[PDB]
């Protein structure tokens, strides 16, 4: 997500017990417009058999 | 803002960045047929199945001599 603009700070959700992810996270790149274009791009994006949704 | 770095990435993921065509410039203001192949007559059968014997042999050419008084 550097590619969609300069990123401010990122953070995801890891378990505090046998630490592994609960499969979600958060981010703000800098901007509202950067956020919304990234959402428009990756709204229903695909890879193996999860698919990213974004808000 | 433009988010200029993103707009490259915008078209990147949905298309796959193969968006550059190449064009060959046609300096000539006109256009004619390209010199494509013109193949060779290699048949299955022959046209009349026999080489004709010589039609105009010498014994046919000279028909007679002449025995006259000039």
């Amino acid at each position: 997500f550097a590619q969609f603009g300069d990123l401010k700070e990122v953070r995801l959700a890891r378990n505090k017990k046998t630490g592994n992810s609960r499969h979600y996270g958060f981010l703000e790149f800098v901007n509202k417009e950067d956020a919304m274009i990234a959402q428009e791009s990756m709204n229903n994006y695909l890879l193996m058999g999860h698919l990213l949704q974004v808000r | 803002a433009p988010s200029a770095k993103a707009t490259a990435a915008k078209k990147a993921v949905v298309k796959g960045t193969n968006g550059k065509k190449a064009l060959k410039v046609r300096t000539s203001a006109t256009f004619r047929l390209p010199k494509t192949l013109k193949l060779a007559r290699a048949p299955k059968y022959a046209s009349k199945a026999v080489p004709h014997y010589n039609r105009l042999d010498s014994y046919k050419v000279i028909e007679q001599p002449i025995t006259s008084e000039t």
